[PDB]
């Protein structure tokens, strides 16, 4: 059959996912952090290890400083990204990178040097036979199974909305907002000071991120929820720190996700996500807005708070004309949907013609990616 | 020497007993969830057949 | 809530099942490959995770594959001596310029499945056998 | 990089008129004044050491 399954690697600001072409689910999922020791080593006889990558960095987070190589969808330290890719290929999947083609994902709007640098790294350091760069929001529409629709994708570093009609994308209506889960985590660290809890270092940022994943939700009405929380203490939850201490957040459960809809809490002039989606729909042509309203697709791990679908539907219905229906399509496994789309892209027969070969790279330099990728 | 040997075996026995207890509790929780699943199964079946 | 439960079901079933299926098959293959080379010294491993903890068997496997004389294993029964032996094996691997990432002595000693399997895979792929 | 550290000599290691006393000086170096038995195991691994061993050795 001579068909070799192509590795699909989804790289985000928060977590790295990796698997094979045609599989249902990724084989490896792990956080994208690189940690380094910050204290004296006195037990002579133990082994020395310069850096910690992935789950092992999270396991020993006490004695390490953790740094994210990718910030706001842009990778800043390339050596950490190379270490993460090496760990992915050799310790998570146990495959030879020179055997399989690799498919990579990136944000829609970004600096142009990122594509060239990943192309050069994948063609020189890892000796892959072919590679391709795709946009995550298109892969979400592949995972949905519908040809037309508007895709909003919010991850750990970037939020972006694209419209697509019958497989044709409108590049002038693509909108990018720099609001994501890391800013929400920082805001939760800020507003937890009011109750008396102080979190400063990076391990505390991981703890606050876990608290946000456990005990945050979106209120359908913000003022009603604020009045209810002020009236009684029924809307309170308790969390347990790793050292045994118990904290009670209470009112802060629905104030952190509200910054997604009102960015004035963070000092940003830019509008909310619902406003961005409505503006992206309104920037399209007149007679495709009917199809774009009924096919709104949510994606990314940031869209996993409870009550996002109902609140976004209510806000968009308030903005849109009342004569036609608006529904929000939120699959339960949306967090991995981008990767799933990539797998479908690696399974199509015509996509074997779309790979960037090594000979083509050798002829055209790192600039071939702008010509051969959207 | 025999004192330390008995110490090691006793510690391992206590650890094994703790693991057995938590495994039994997890099994009980799994059985309860399995019962709730078939409750939901017949109520959804009734709705669909109507 | 309910969507979180569905996502938990999806990950816990699919990702875990596919992952540990692949580790089981690759572990059996790697165990057979190691047992093929370790019969010269007449040493045999029954479990790949457990038998590589003390570091003696890794030293003997590198002894067979390289064909050279590694330094003395440290005479001991403790955790420190196991760390010392695994660190000696990793230093000999660094001598041959075999590139390992996220590889530490305490990771091999503590019995991490993924890192032990990755170390064996790097031994099979990158390291070359002298005859 | 690629430097092996264990097969280097010790750092302190890197730098007549009587026979009878020199052999006594040689014999005084060992923990007992006679050299130990070559096929006897050392005190570290003789299972008489007071400190507890690692989990892996006990498991095996
Ligand atoms: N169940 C959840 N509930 C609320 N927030 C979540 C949940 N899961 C993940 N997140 C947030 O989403 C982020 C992870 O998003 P992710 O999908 O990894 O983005 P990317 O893949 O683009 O890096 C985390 O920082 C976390 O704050």
């Amino acid at each position: 059959d001579d068909d070799i399954a192509a590795l699909v690697v989804d790289n985000g600001s928060g977590m790295c996912k990796a698997g094979f072409a045609g599989d249902d689910a990724p084989r490896a999922v792990f956080p994208s952090i690189v940690g380094r020791p910050r204290h004296q080593g006195v037990m002579v006889g133990m082994g020395q290890k310069d850096s910690y990558v992935g789950d092992e960095a999270q396991s020993k987070r006490g004695i390490l400083t953790l740094k994210y190589p990718i910030e706001h969808g842009i990778v800043t330290n390339w050596d950490d990204m190379e270490k993460i890719w090496h760990h992915t290929f050799y310790n998570e999947l146990r495959v030879a990178p020179e055997e399989h083609p690799v498919l990579l994902t990136e944000a829609p709007l970004n600096p142009k040097a990122n594509r060239e640098k990943m192309t050069q790294i994948m063609f020189e350091t890892f000796n892959t036979p072919a590679m391709y760069v795709a946009i995550q929001a298109v892969l979400s529409l592949y995972a949905s199974g519908r040809t037309t629709g508007i895709v909003m994708d919010s991850g750990d570093g970037v939020t972006h909305t694209v419209p697509i009609y019958e497989g044709y994308a409108l590049p002038h209506a693509i909108l990018r907002l720099d609001l994501a889960g890391r800013d929400l985590t920082d805001y939760l660290m800020k507003i937890l000071t009011e109750r008396g809890y102080s979190f400063t270092t990076t391990a505390e940022r991981e703890i606050v991120r876990d608290i946000k994943e456990k005990l945050c939700y979106v209120a359908l009405d913000f003022e009603q929820e604020m009045a209810t929380a002020a009236s009684s203490s029924s809307l309170e939850k308790s969390y347990e720190l790793p050292d045994g201490q118990v904290i009670t957040i209470g009112n802060e459960r629905f104030r952190c996700p509200e910054a997604l809809f009102q960015p004035s809490f963070l000092g940003m002039e830019s509008c909310g996500i619902h406003e961005t989606t409505f503006n992206s729909i309104m920037k399209c042509d007149v007679d495709i807005r009917k199809d774009l309203y009924a096919n709104t697709v949510l994606s990314g791990g940031t869209t996993m708070y409870p009550g996002i679908a109902d609140r976004m539907q209510k806000e968009i219905t308030a903005l849109a004309p009342s004569t036609m229906k608006i529904k929000i399509i939120a699959p339960p496994e949306r967090k991995y949907s981008v990767w799933i789309g990539g797998s479908i892209l690696a399974s199509l027969s015509t996509f074997q013609q779309m790979w960037i070969s090594k000979q083509e790279y050798d002829e055209s330099g790192p600039s071939i990616v702008h010509r051969k990728c959207f | 020497s025999l004192n330390r040997r008995i110490q090691l075996v006793e510690e391992e026995l206590d650890r094994a007993q703790e693991r057995l207890a938590t495994a039994l509790q997890k099994l009980e929780e799994a059985e309860k969830a399995a019962d709730e699943s078939e409750r939901g199964m017949k109520v959804i079946e009734n709705r669909a057949l109507k | 809530d309910n969507d979180n439960s569905s996502a938990r079901l999806f990950e816990r079933s699919r990702i875990k099942a596919l992952a540990d299926e692949r580790e089981v098959v690759q572990k059996k293959t790697f165990t057979k490959w190691v047992n093929s080379h370790l019969a010269r010294v007449s040493c045999r491993i029954t479990d790949l995770y457990k038998d590589l903890r003390d570091g003696r068997m890794l030293i003997k496997l590198l002894e067979v594959l390289s064909g050279e004389m590694l330094p003395k294993p440290t005479k001991g029964k403790m955790r420190i001596h196991c760390l010392e032996n695994v660190d000696k094996a990793l230093q000999f691997l660094k001598e041959q310029r075999v590139h390992l990432e996220n590889m530490g002595s305490h990771d091999i000693v503590d019995g991490n499945h993924r890192l032990v399997l990755g170390l064996i895979w790097t031994i099979i792929l990158r390291f070359q056998i002298q005859d | 990089p690629d430097s092996n550290i264990y097969k280097k000599p010790p750092i302190y290691k890197q730098r007549s008129k009587h026979l009878i006393e020199d052999l006594i000086i040689e014999s005084s170096k060992f923990p007992a004044a006679q050299p130990p038995d070559p096929n006897q195991p050392a005190k570290i691994e003789t299972d008489y050491w007071p400190c507890p061993p690692s989990l892996a050795v006990v498991e095996t």
